[PDB]
């Protein structure tokens, strides 16, 4: 019975996907801003002995 | 002797009120009794130095555990 | 949402800049000198024109 | 207590005098203390002690945060954008810093303007002259920037004023 | 509580008892349907001056526009009902 | 900043796709929560701003804005469901479209981090509000309306959109961060002066100043209820944020370049608060309220101290709650009675208490009442205003008083009294009606107590 | 207010209204009865003395110098009823009177309580519909063919008739609603 539901209430997955994909978006621009990373003055650092990166 | 009062609907503003109130402590009842149950059951961070080769994350730097 | 922003994280560093204000307050009252400077800046590292007539 | 230093906040030593009765009637004050007393004072302590019994059982600890110290804006070249950047944020962490200052010298003065009571023309000149130091410091330091106030528009201030100062000097030794 | 529901039992009785007390009717000659020009032989001077005894009882004021109208004392008791909502 | 961008255009087809008695419900729950998703850009710093790419950026003057603006759409859908009951299906959906895009561009213009990108969004603002007023509009006076409310910005724009290329030419770049990092002094000089009056008066002429207003009235009394909403609340607010972020280039110059404005702001202030003392009309009072209101704004924008920078942010934020609220409660009565004269329904209270209720803190609250967000940020202005000089508190002390006085006029006239005894059609309230005026108040003094959120980034 | 105005008042309605006011004033200067009493008997001879005027200039002239000196010597603060359009509860109680109309709009669960008064209301209503065709026919027939020329209503006369435009008037909501 589940085709009627869905073809009638599908449209309410349209808005939180949205917000996911921009999610992901704004991780895939933030992976593009990493020249300076763990570079600047005030928050130059040693890393630990297993992480790779201080942020992402 | 008595006598009819006549008056506007009175029905409508008082369902609303009492629809506004009915969820509003819907929603805010449980946030009170979570907010209190934490204060109580898990206190306030106690600040303290940072000890040599620790570095913290970045939530510990805040005292209050909802806040954390 | 009233919850949410009555509990944000201090990221304004209101009680960092008190914390800080008190340790340089302690400091200065201990050891004499002024509580604050006219000039925020070093005047060693500031270089004024040779000539000023 | 000690959630707070002594030394920032000061406080006088705190004396009080003696109950030296002189009537025979009861004092209801007294009766009204006790009673308040036993009737609140007892059933909070109770409960206080209960909430610091169940946080005693969960510690955890929070730190300050520790900022490094960068170049200032003195150091910086004139397009390089970087350098300005820390130097400039710098700037702002001290500006709060001094604001938070002259708010604990104010905190001071009220509460020795409340605490020495009708002597406080005579007893709180001390407090006045903290502040008055104070405040004349944070407004050569700060005044007048205005909105869209940077490091660059207070160094260029210090250095009129530096100049100001070196003009009146040396005309001053000519004199 | 405040004033009592006041009547038309009442009204008359207190419009007939003013009424009485004018010197220039009879108290005998006088009924509830009698009129004042013609079977009292008063002048409109005399008929201001018992609207205004009237006003005076009753604490409130008639317009000179209706007390022109009322010509008997069962006008004047109805002009009142009708003011106050008595009905009974 | 897509997490919040994403959506809205999630909201168009969706909003297209939906099933022909279902679009008011999953517009209106989608852009709660919306609104739910961008509270978190109130989590601000106390140094710079939140530099998301190199497109989009959020500042603590910006935030309160989108907040705003995401909080008012759900706010238009429910209030224009009732008169829109009588159109097609594809109309309604039209209208949410222009809604969303509106919002769209709104929520893109508040974030750019480059001059010309605001210009083109800010520009862009214009056609779904045109369109929207001289389709939806009730009267024919609409079509002028529009024209009005077209050139009026475009002749204050289009020299914008040329000094801000000119400046582009000069010091290489609009950005923000770099324009306020290269900032340079300002000579005394013709040009200089027309730079100046290129960049500052298409956000003066969208205010309104004072004697740029006309457009203004027409804009916001023939405009639909949802229309009226969003060009008092938000698109009143495009002149002072963009003021606010162009300043930065035009020292020293202000420090004389503003007598004119600063002079017509507080006599037009007054003037506009007495002319909202004899209004027939009860939007047009309304209105010139907001024009009273914008110009104390733009006087605390113009004297470019940091009291005034916070007062003239709260006040903004303020403004724009109350006036939405106002708009909406005039609007009720209107969908009653048809008709938009104040003096036509009368003794309101009588028939309708809790809508009477809704008008006396609507009103309270415009009269600048402590210790509302409204009197935080009048109260900062006139300080900073006596602090630039002493005079000002005459000037500023008599809108004071006349505001209250039309403010309580505007109540007594609608409330008190009598009922008009010919007025036989007056249903009770109805629970939309309520709860829009609820979730209109709530949110005001919820930020009363925690005022910092609304003071900007001189705070 | 309940009686039709004239086009103009009469020169014994003028007198009559001014005799009235000056009494009225007269006992607010007079405090106490016996005083009172004793002016107004004065006043009443007074007026009375040119009752017999048969020159009507000159007893419109003696009234202008009567309104001349009462405006001169009225009370300031004049005595007013509490309820009359200058006492201290004019209009208090108008806040108080809802029209009858609203109770249509009342919810059923409202109307359940107060079944019989609702059913009274039903028959008021069936009453006022079918006397109105009536109504206007009645008005149509006894007006002149040049409109109106008073603000006088006439009576019903029929067998089963009822007064033209008489809602309104019968259903007033109190002197004292609430
Ligand atoms: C200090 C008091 C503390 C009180 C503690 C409890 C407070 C509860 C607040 C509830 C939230 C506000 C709700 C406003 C909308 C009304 C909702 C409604 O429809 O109710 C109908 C409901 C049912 O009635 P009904 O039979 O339907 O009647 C309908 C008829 O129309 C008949 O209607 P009516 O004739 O009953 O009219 C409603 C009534 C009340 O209705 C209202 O006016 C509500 C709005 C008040 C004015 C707001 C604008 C001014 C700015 C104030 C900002 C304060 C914000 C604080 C945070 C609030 C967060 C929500 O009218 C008035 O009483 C006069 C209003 C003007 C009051 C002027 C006060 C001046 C400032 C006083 C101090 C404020 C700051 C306190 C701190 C100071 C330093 C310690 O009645 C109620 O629930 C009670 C009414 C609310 C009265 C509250 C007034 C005092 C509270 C002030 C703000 C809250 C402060 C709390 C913290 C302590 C401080
Ligand atoms: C119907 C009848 C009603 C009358 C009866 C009502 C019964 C009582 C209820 C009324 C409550 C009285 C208020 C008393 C004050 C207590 C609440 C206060 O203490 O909370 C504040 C908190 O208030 C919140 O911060 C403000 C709420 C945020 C407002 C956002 C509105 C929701 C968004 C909707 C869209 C917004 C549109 C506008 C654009 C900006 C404290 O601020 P703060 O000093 O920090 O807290 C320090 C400790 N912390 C930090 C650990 C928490
Ligand atoms: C309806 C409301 C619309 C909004 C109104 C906007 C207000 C715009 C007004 C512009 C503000 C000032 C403009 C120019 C700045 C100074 C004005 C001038 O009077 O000052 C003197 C200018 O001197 C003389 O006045 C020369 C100018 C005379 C010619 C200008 C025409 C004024 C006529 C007014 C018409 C109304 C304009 C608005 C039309 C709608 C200063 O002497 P000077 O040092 O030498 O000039 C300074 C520039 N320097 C340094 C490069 C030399
Ligand atoms: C308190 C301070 C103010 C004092 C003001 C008072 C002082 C003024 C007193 C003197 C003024 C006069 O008498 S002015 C005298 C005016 N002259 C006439 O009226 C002659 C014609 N007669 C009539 O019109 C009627 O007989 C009529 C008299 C109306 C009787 O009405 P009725 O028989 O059909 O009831």
């Amino acid at each position: 019975n589940v085709l009627q539901i869905v073809r009638d209430h599908w449209v309410h997955i349209l808005v939180p996907v949205g917000f996911v994909f921009g999610c992901y978006l704004d991780r895939r621009s933030d992976e593009k801003l990493t020249a300076f990373r763990n570079k600047s003055l005030l928050f130059k650092r040693e890393l630990r002995p297993n992480e790779e990166v201080t942020w992402k | 002797k008595r006598l009819f009062i006549i008056k506007p609907s009175g029905f409508y503003d008082r369902r609303f009120l009492k629809l506004m109130r009915f969820y509003i402590l819907l929603t805010g009842i449980p946030v009170a009794i979570g907010i209190t149950l934490v204060n109580v059951f898990i206190g306030e961070a106690e600040l303290a130095d940072i000890p040599e080769g620790y570095v913290p994350e970045h939530w510990e730097y805040f005292k209050h555990p909802i806040s954390r | 949402g009233s919850t949410f922003v009555a509990y944000l994280p201090d990221y304004r560093m209101q009680e960092w800049a008190r914390r800080e204000a008190e340790r340089l307050v302690k400091y200065r009252e201990a050891n004499g000198l002024p509580l604050m400077e006219s000039n925020c800046f070093d005047p060693n590292k500031i270089q004024l024109p040779e000539d000023e007539d | 207590p000690d959630s707070w230093d002594k030394d920032v906040y000061p406080e006088p030593p705190r004396r009080t005098p003696a109950p030296a009765p002189q009537t025979s009637l009861p004092n209801p004050v007294t009766y009204l203390t006790k009673i308040f007393d036993l009737l609140v004072d007892r059933p909070v302590t109770l409960a206080r002690e209960f909430i610091e019994q169940q946080h005693a059982k969960n510690r955890y600890y929070y730190y300050h945060r520790e900022f490094r110290r960068v170049p200032d804006i003195t150091e910086c070249e004139e397009k390089d954008i970087l350098c300005m950047f820390e130097a400039e944020m710098q700037w702002r962490r001290d500006y709060k810093v001094d604001q938070e200052i002259v708010n604990i010298i104010q905190e001071r003065l009220k509460a020795c303007q409340q605490r020495e009571g009708e002597s406080y023309r005579q007893n709180c000149a001390k407090e006045l002259e903290q502040f008055t130091q104070v405040s004349k410091a944070f407004q050569d330091r700060y005044s007048d920037l205005g909105a869209h106030y940077s490091a660059r528009k207070c160094l260029a201030k210090q250095k009129q004023r530096m100049l100001a100062e070196r003009k009146a000097a040396k005309e001053a030794a000519a004199a | 509580s405040d004033a009592p529901p006041l009547t038309l039992e009442a009204i008359k009785d207190r419009v007939l008892y003013v009424l009485k007390l004018y010197d220039k009717i009879d108290p005998e000659k006088l009924s509830v349907n009698s009129h004042f020009m013609k079977d009292l032989g008063l002048d409109s001077l005399d008929q201001v001056e018992i609207i205004m005894a009237m006003e005076d009882e009753f604490g409130f004021e008639i317009p000179d526009i209706d007390a022109e109208k009322l010509m008997c004392p069962q006008e004047i008791v109805d002009y009142i009902a009708d003011k106050k909502d008595v009905y009974e | 900043m897509l997490k919040i961008i994403i959506p809205t255009t999630m909201l168009l087809p969706m909003t297209w796709m939906s099933k022909h008695n279902m679009i008011w419900i999953n517009a209106t729950v989608h852009s709660l929560l919306i609104s739910l998703i961008s509270l978190s850009l109130l989590n601000q710093l106390g140094e710079n701003s939140l530099n998301f790419s190199l497109t989009f950026f959020s500042d603590s003057l910006s935030a309160p804005l989108l907040v705003l603006t995401t909080w008012l759409l759900p706010l238009m859908l429910m209030a224009s469901q009732s008169h829109l009951s009588k159109e097609t299906t594809t109309r309604k959906k039209l209208y949410i479209t222009m809604l969303i895009l509106l919002q769209l561009f709104l929520i893109m213009t508040f974030t750019a981090t480059e001059l010309i990108l605001f210009y083109i969004l800010f520009e862009a603002t214009l056609v779904p509000t045109l369109i929207i007023i001289t389709r939806w509009g009730n009267q024919t006076e609409r079509l002028n309306a529009g024209l009005y409310f077209l050139f009026y910005t475009l002749a204050g724009s289009l020299p914008l959109l040329v000094a801000l290329v000119y400046i582009q030419n000069t010091t290489g770049s609009l950005n923000f961060l770099i324009i306020h990092y290269w900032s340079h002094p300002l000579s005394n000089s013709w040009s200089n002066i027309f730079m100046w009056l290129a960049c500052i008066m298409a956000f003066m002429v969208k205010m309104p100043l004072y004697g740029l207003h006309l457009w203004l009235p027409k804009a916001h009394v023939e405009a639909p209820i949802a229309g009226s909403m969003v060009l008092a609340a938000v698109l009143l607010k495009l002149g002072g944020y963009g003021m606010m972020r162009i300043t930065t280039i035009l020292n020293p110059l202000t420090n004389y370049m503003a007598y004119p404005f600063l002079m017509l702001s507080m006599w037009g202030m007054i003037m506009t608060s007495s002319i909202c003392l004899r209004q027939t009309d009860l939007k047009s009072l309304i209105a010139y309220s907001s024009v009273s209101h914008m110009a104390l704004v733009i006087v605390a924008i113009m004297i470019q101290t940091p009291w005034s920078f916070m007062g003239a942010t709260a006040l903004m934020i303020a403004h724009g709650l109350t006036s939405s609220m106002l708009f909406c409660l005039a609007n009720t009565n209107y969908e009653r009675v048809h008709s938009r004269t104040m003096i036509l329904a009368r003794g309101l209270q009588t028939l309708l208490p809790l809508m009477a209720t809704w008008w006396l803190v609507a009103s309270l609250t415009n009269l600048a009442l402590p210790p509302s967000i409204n009197l935080i940020g009048e109260l900062f202005i006139i300080t900073a205003s006596f602090s630039w000089s002493n005079i000002t508190i005459i000037l500023m002390g008599m809108n004071m008083m006349i505001t209250a006085l039309y403010s309580l006029y505007m109540l007594i006239t609608t409330q008190r009294g009598k009922y008009t005894h010919h007025i036989n059609n007056i249903k009770p309230s109805f629970t939309r009606e309520n709860a829009l005026m609820a979730l209109h108040i709530l949110p005001l003094l919820l930020l009363t107590l925690n005022p910092k959120m609304i003071l900007g980034p001189l705070y | 207010a309940f009686s039709a105005p004239a086009a103009y008042l009469t020169h014994q309605q003028k007198v009559l209204r001014l005799y009235k006011r000056a009494l009225r004033h007269l006992e607010s200067w007079c405090v106490h009865r016996d005083k009172y009493r004793y002016f107004a008997c004065l006043m009443r001879a007074r007026f009375d003395e040119h009752k017999n005027e048969k020159d009507m200039v000159k007893a419109t002239q003696l009234l202008r110098q009567a309104e001349e000196e009462f405006w001169y010597g009225q009370h300031p603060q004049p005595y007013i009823f509490p309820e009359s359009p200058g006492g201290t509860s004019y209009e208090r109680y108008e806040c108080y009177k809802v029209p009858e109309w609203c109770l249509d709009d009342w919810h059923p669960s409202e109307k359940a309580m107060y079944p019989d008064y609702f059913a009274k209301r039903e028959q008021w209503k069936r009453l006022r519909r079918e006397s109105w065709e009536r109504e206007v026919k009645q008005l149509q027939e006894e007006t002149p063919p040049g409109g109106p020329r008073t603000e006088a209503l006439p009576p019903a006369r029929k067998e089963g008739d009822l007064p033209p435009l008489w809602w309104h008037i019968v259903t007033r909501p109190r002197e004292r609603p609430m």
